[PDB]
């Protein structure tokens, strides 16, 4: 192997990770944290549910973790994916009229019907190609 | 400007095999906030009723993903990450299912 320029002394801080390369160490931010000022020996987490971040979307709660963060939904509400909720599970209740070879999606809005493969229509109607 | 990319144009499957597919994408045209990654969900009918992020930090406007299914209906959206946070979601991709397992 070559020559361990991260066991020389400390270097990188405590958010951050000592990385060999060829001829010194280089330092990286851990996942989901960035450099305090400039300097990726010295890390501090990404608050992704600050001010005027949008990483969480319709009907959720932002949550910040360390490297990480999470979107709850909305008390009541029903996930449609990490990032967004939405009042029914209309696909569940009958709150659709998808075809019987549709295959019935929730929305933030309400719901979407999409034909299943080798068909063809709109989703309320499906043919055979 | 503090806001997300614009959303990624709908995902194309370009190959599939058994327990894999392929696609490509594009970043929103309009003039707007840096993409610095991507992000994949995948929606299966016969899989829960909410989409799985099943990428991300993807650099490239290409991805493989892979551990699926075989003989499986998949769909898939993308959404572009940027300084701010997520794009909302791009058009969902045509369903296609996955090869068989003979
Ligand atoms: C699908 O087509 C039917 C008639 O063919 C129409 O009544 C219905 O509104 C259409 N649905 C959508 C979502 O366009
Ligand atoms: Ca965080």
């Amino acid at each position: 192997r070559g020559h361990n320029f991260c066991a020389e002394g400390p270097k990188c801080g405590e958010n951050s990770e000592c990385k060999n390369w060829n001829t010194k160490a280089t330092c990286e931010c851990k996942s989901g944290y960035i450099s305090v000022q400039g300097d990726s020996a010295y890390c501090e987490d990404i608050d992704e549910c600050a001010a005027k971040m949008h990483y969480c979307h319709a009907n959720t709660v932002c949550v910040n973790l360390p490297g990480l963060y999470r979107c709850d939904c909305v008390p009541g509400y029903i996930r449609v994916d990490d990032f967004s909720c939405t009042e029914h599970d209309e696909c569940g209740s009958g709150q659709h009229n998808c075809d019987e070879n549709a295959i019935c999606t929730n929305t933030v809005q309400g719901h979407s019907c999409t034909c299943k493969p080798g068909y063809v229509g709109n989703g309320t109607i499906c043919r055979a190609e | 400007p503090s806001s997300p990319p614009g959303a990624p144009s709908q995902p194309v499957v370009t190959e599939i095999t058994k327990n894999s597919i392929t696609l490509t994408w594009k970043p929103n045209p309009q003039t707007g906030a840096a993409v610095t990654s991507y992000v994949i969900e995948a929606f299966s009918p016969a899989a829960g009723n909410t989409w799985r992020t099943v990428a991300d930090g993807v650099q490239l406007e290409t991805h493989t993903v892979s551990g699926l299914q075989p003989n499986t209906i998949y769909l898939f959206l993308v959404r572009a990450v940027g300084a701010w946070g997520l794009s909302e979601p791009s058009p969902v991709s045509e369903p296609v299912r996955t090869q068989d397992s003979e």
